[PDB]
């Protein structure tokens, strides 16, 4: 039960080609914008060299606009490097709406780490496609008499 | 499905069309019963009320 | 019980009966009118008779087909 | 209102001593209470077709065997005669407690899969990093269901549920962090987990057709005297140490919520005539000016006082809405006057007053 930093080798961004790439540092909000979308994972202990699969590896897409959430959760590769795709046809239901900007936050969490990140990577752009308030007032439309 | 109409016939069979029941067993989700005359010639029924906690049934 | 009171009849030991005329004097009392005066050390059978009715009460108030009220 | 007998259970009657500060306050508002083990035999909720005691409270998880009378089908048949009821689960909920909560739409997580946060856990956790620190910003923001007061963030400390998207009752009076997932201590994860994001509700409270309100709590450690009376400071490193948890004002205005109390509205005698008469004539000819008034009241602290009543709507329909405006208020009263619609037929004064926290009507 000791705790390390979590850390991160290369938060590669890589748009889908319907293949450029872009690298991106831990503290380095990525510059551009993306259309689609995968990007690659590297995490890796510090002091000791030891990728450590954390309990909590999530990836967060975020509608400032609407203010919906949705989260994907992320699986280790045979390479130990995690991957998150987007398919912009599949996940109809996962997405209802398409907005022009979504802010794609990254969350890690685990039990035994010190490092609880949520830094946003980037901007991503996807193009796929009550009662209890008081209801409008209705009133009635006279007939006219000739 | 349940009531012998006549002498030697299947249990649950229908005078009128000479054939046996389709659906043997079932329960009315929304019609609870209320009334059904001696020779089940007229059945009336009574529109059950929308569900308390709020389900999805009744 | 006051105000539930059906036919109220007395009676005594044999083939007999009695008025009670209603008066107040607070239940309602009855005065009944012995049929042969009565001195001191006497006694008089008398059989009250008495209906009271709708003092029955279902306890369980909403009992399903098949149970017993 | 209720009756002010209730009924509470209790794992092990060693709860009470534990649970004193909350107990006390709800015996302040003259409350009788009656604390029976969770596995008493003569357990019974009903009596010969009569309901023997008002409100109902649960404060007992890991349990399989309610007693003789007391049973799922019986606490739905409670909550359909008007009865409130409020639970309490942590960590060991039982499959009983699962079944009463999914009758009511509520989809209570595993039985070890505690909510889980790794952003804001406060300093006592000491283990896991499983003591919630729920923040007011996210909340009900209603002024009967939470109170009208400030509150400080509230531990939580129990396992999350997740309200069904069909019902339109269910109510989410506090919601986890972004980052709560609610899923197994320790356990790896394959799956899409138990309300990952901001659905872990933790304080989901319904409100039944037939005003029953039911307030299914996330966890049991959320009452207990140390709770109350415990300091809270988020583990990020130089977050703010409040020295008081302001968990007790929330507790107090959920309870009081629960039991009828801070939001009732009963609807008075109604009354609707032509202009210049005083008796309702049948038969209203059309194109005759009508008027409608119904008295309202709110029920603070048992007086029955008017209720403010800003916005009540009036509708004027017989299959869809034909006229619809707004009451004025006049003397107590709530009253408009219009012209019937040209359309004949028969018609419905169908005042309907619908809000978040509080009563239907
Ligand atoms: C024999 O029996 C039959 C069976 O009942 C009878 O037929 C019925 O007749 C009624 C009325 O005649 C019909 O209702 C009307 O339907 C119209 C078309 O349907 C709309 O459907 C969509 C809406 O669907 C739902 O929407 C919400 C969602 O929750 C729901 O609440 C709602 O109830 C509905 O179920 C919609 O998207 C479509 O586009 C269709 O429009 C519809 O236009 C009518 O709406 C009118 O009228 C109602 C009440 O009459 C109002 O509440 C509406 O707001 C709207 O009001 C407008 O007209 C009024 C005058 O009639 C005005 O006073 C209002 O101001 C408003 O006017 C605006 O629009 C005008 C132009 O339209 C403008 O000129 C104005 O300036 C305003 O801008 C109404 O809902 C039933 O559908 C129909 N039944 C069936 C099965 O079809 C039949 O009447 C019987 N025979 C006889 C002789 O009586």
């Amino acid at each position: 039960k000791i705790s390390t930093e979590v850390g991160i080798t290369n938060v590669d961004l890589s748009t889908v080609d319907k293949p450029k790439t872009t690298r991106v540092t831990y503290p380095a909000k990525a510059k551009g914008t993306f259309i689609a979308f995968a990007l690659f994972f590297q995490l890796v202990d510090v002091n000791t060299g030891a990728e450590l699969t954390p309990h909590q590896t999530f990836v967060r897409l975020h509608n400032q606009k609407t203010g919906q959430e949705v989260v994907f959760v992320a699986e280790p590769d045979n390479k130990n490097v995690y991957k998150f795709e987007l398919d912009t046809s599949e996940r109809k239901i996962e997405f209802d709406s398409a907005s022009g900007t979504y802010t794609l936050y990254l969350i890690i969490g685990d039990a035994t780490l010190k490092n609880p990140i949520l830094w946003n990577v980037a901007d991503v752009v996807i193009k796929f496609p009550n009662l209890f308030t008081p209801k409008q007032e209705i009133q009635h439309l006279f007939r006219e008499p000739e | 499905g349940q009531v012998y109409t006549e002498a030697k016939r299947p249990p649950g069979f229908d005078r009128v069309r000479n054939a046996e029941i389709g659906n043997k067993d079932f329960e009315l989700d929304v019609l609870e019963e209320a009334y059904t005359t001696e020779h089940w010639l007229v059945r009336i029924y009574k529109v059950k009320d929308l569900d308390n906690r709020g389900l999805s049934r009744t | 019980l006051e105000a539930r009171l059906a036919h109220l009849g007395v009676q005594v030991k044999g083939e007999d009966e009695e008025e009670n005329n209603l008066e107040v004097r607070s239940g309602r009392f009855f005065t009944v009118k012995l049929p042969v005066a009565l001195d001191p050390g006497a006694k008089i059978s008398v059989i009250v008779e008495t209906v009271y009715t709708h003092v029955l009460h279902p306890y369980p108030t909403q009992i399903t087909q098949s149970e017993k009220q | 209102a209720s009756g002010p007998r209730t009924l509470v259970l209790l794992d092990n009657l060693n709860v009470r001593e534990t649970h004193s500060l909350f107990f006390r306050s709800l015996k302040d508002r003259g409350f009788e209470l009656t604390f029976k083990t969770a596995d008493d035999p003569s357990l019974s909720l009903i009596k010969y077709g009569e309901f023997l005691y008002d409100n109902l409270i649960i404060f007992s998880p890991s349990v399989e065997d309610f007693g003789g009378n007391i049973n799922v089908e019986t606490i739905s048949a409670f909550i359909d005669g008007g009865g409130s009821v409020l639970v309490a689960a942590s960590s060991d909920i039982g499959d009983p407690l699962r079944e009463l909560g999914s009758e009511c739409g509520i989809e209570f997580d595993e039985e070890k899969t505690a909510v889980i946060d790794h952003h804001n856990y406060d300093i006592s956790d000491l283990g896991q990093h499983t003591l919630i620190v729920a923040d007011t910003e996210n909340l009900l923001k209603a002024p009967t269901i939470v109170g009208k007061s400030s509150l400080n963030p509230i531990l939580f400390r129990g396992v999350g549920m997740v309200a069904d998207p069909d019902n339109p009752l269910v109510l989410d009076i506090l919601t986890g962090s972004s980052t709560s997932y609610s899923f197994f201590p320790d356990k790896p994860i394959t799956q899409y987990p138990h309300a990952v994001g901001k659905n872990t509700l933790l304080i989901a409270g319904l409100q039944a057709r037939n005003n029953a309100r039911v307030i299914f709590s996330g966890s049991l450690d959320f009452f207990s005297d140390s709770f109350f009376n415990s300091a809270v400071q988020k583990a990020a490193p130089g977050s703010q140490r409040y020295s008081q948890t302001g968990n007790y004002e929330l507790a107090v205005a959920l309870s009081r919520w629960v039991f009828k109390e801070e939001g009732v509205l009963r609807v008075g005698p109604v009354s609707h005539h032509r202009v210049g008469e005083t008796a309702p004539p049948n038969a209203y000819t059309v194109t005759d000016l009508v008027e409608y008034s119904i008295v309202i009241q709110q029920l603070s602290n048992g007086k029955w006082v008017p209720f403010d009543g800003d916005d009540i709507q009036l509708e004027f329909v017989r299959i869809d809405p034909f006229v619809r405006t707004f009451l004025k208020k006049k003397g107590g009263k709530y009253s408009v006057q219009f012209k019937l619609p040209d359309v004949y037929g028969v018609f419905q004064f169908k005042v309907d007053y619908n809000r978040l926290g509080y009563t239907h009507l």
